[PDB]
């Protein structure tokens, strides 16, 4: 069986294996690959990360629009480029 | 009346086993 060990994980996936690693204050999602070199490709291209916490596609989050009147719900987006948009409540 | 933006974009491929 093919593996890929993640060092920051601790933890042993097989090939097709997803999972989440924290790094750099971001979540990474993580794809064992294998390619018959343990190859692990990561990325945040479908996360968004704003005001300090990250979020999943759908996942909403609030924050005061420019006018300081009244507040905005946003919601991730993605789309292979870490797109949210925003709306007033 | 409201905003949009684009977050970090990046992809890290990492050869465990070089």
């Amino acid at each position: 069986e093919e593996t890929c060990f993640d060092k920051y994980t601790g933890n042993t996936y097989r090939v097709g294996d997803t999972y989440e690693r924290p790094k750099d204050s971001m979540i990474w999602d993580c794809t064992c690959i294998g390619a018959g070199r343990g190859r692990i490709s990561c990325t945040i291209a479908n996360r968004c990360h704003e005001g300090g916490q990250s979020y999943k596609i759908g996942d909403t989050w609030r924050r005061p629009h420019e006018t300081g009147g009244y507040m905005l719900e946003c919601v991730c987006l993605g789309n292979g480029k870490g797109e949210w948009t925003c709306k007033p409540i | 009346t409201g905003m949009s933006g684009f977050s970090e974009t990046v992809t890290i491929v990492e050869d465990t086993r070089p």
